[PDB]
C-alpha cells in the first residue's frame, strides 16, 4: 500500500449525560482541541454507541490508521459511566 | 480479506457485492431481505459505507435500524435480534468490509454471509470479535 500520513490522536475528557445519555467527547488533533458528541445505547442488551454524524465520519477516516479506534474510544466509554477512575489522556491514534 | 474462515462455501443465496465499495448495500439487501422487504443494492447505494449512513438508508425502506458502535461482549445479544450487518476491518486494511452475521451455532461459531465472493462460512467468536470493528447496523 502507499502512505497514510500519520497523526498524534488523543481522547481528552469523556462527558456523560446520565438524563439524556449524551456523550462529549474532546479529541487532540496533533495539538488541535475538537469536540464531538454521541448517544449512549443499551437496548435489548446490546452496548451501543451512537456516533453524531460528524463523528462516524472523523472514526471512519483515521480506521485506515488504527483499526482498534472504536474499540479504544468504547473501552474508556463504558469504563468511565461505570465510575472507573480512567487517566486521561488516552491514545487514539500514535505515530 | 486475510481473517481465518472455516467451512466456506460458495452460496448463491449470499448477495454479491456489484463494486468495491458495494459491501455495505449488498448487507443491507439482504437485511431487508430477511424482514421480507425486496429492495435491490443498486436502490439502497453501492458507495455507502459508513454505519450512519448504511442504518439512515435502511431506515428509508424500513423503521427501527441503529447504526452504532458495539462492545464487543454484545455478539450474542445481537445476534438474538436476527440478521445484523457487521464492519470488518482487518490488520493493514484501508477499507472495512460489511459482512451479514447470520447468526451463531450451537458450538458458538458466528455464521457468516460474505459478499466479497457470495460465500457463507464461519468464524471463532474469539477471531470475529477482533477482526469486527465494533461498527454494526441491526434492528432491535
Amino acid at each position: 500500500g502507499i502512505v497514510f500520513t500519520n497523526h498524534n490522536i488523543d481522547l481528552l475528557s469523556v462527558e456523560f449525560d446520565e438524563i439524556t445519555k449524551n456523550c462529549n467527547y474532546t479529541f487532540s488533533v496533533d495539538g488541535e482541541t475538537a469536540i464531538f458528541t454521541a448517544r449512549i445505547s443499551i437496548i435489548r442488551n446490546i452496548k451501543g454507541i451512537k456516533y453524531s454524524e460528524e463523528l462516524d465520519k472523523f472514526i471512519m477516516s483515521i480506521m485506515p490508521l488504527q483499526p482498534k479506534v472504536s474499540k479504544i474510544l468504547g473501552g474508556v466509554t463504558w469504563d468511565c459511566i461505570c465510575g472507573k477512575e480512567v487517566g486521561f489522556p488516552v491514545r487514539l491514534i500514535g505515530k | 480479506g486475510n481473517w481465518t474462515v472455516f467451512d466456506e462455501v460458495l452460496d448463491s443465496n449470499v448477495i454479491k457485492q456489484l463494486t468495491l465499495t458495494g459491501c455495505g448495500a449488498a448487507c443491507g439487501e439482504m437485511l431487508l431481505r430477511d424482514r421480507y422487504i425486496f429492495v435491490t443494492q443498486n436502490v439502497i447505494g453501492t458507495e455507502l459505507t459508513s454505519m450512519t449512513s448504511l442504518a439512515n438508508k435502511l431506515n428509508k425502506f424500513d423503521v427501527g435500524w441503529e447504526g452504532n458502535a458495539v462492545s464487543e461482549s454484545s455478539l450474542y445479544a445481537l445476534s438474538n435480534t436476527g440478521s445484523w450487518g457487521a464492519m470488518m476491518w482487518d490488520s493493514g486494511s484501508k477499507v472495512g468490509h460489511w459482512v451479514l452475521v447470520k447468526g451463531v451455532d450451537d458450538a458458538g461459531n458466528v455464521i457468516i454471509y460474505d459478499p466479497y465472493q457470495g460465500s457463507r462460512y464461519l468464524m471463532t467468536e474469539q477471531e470475529f470479535k477482533e477482526v469486527w470493528n465494533g461498527h454494526s447496523v441491526y434492528k432491535p
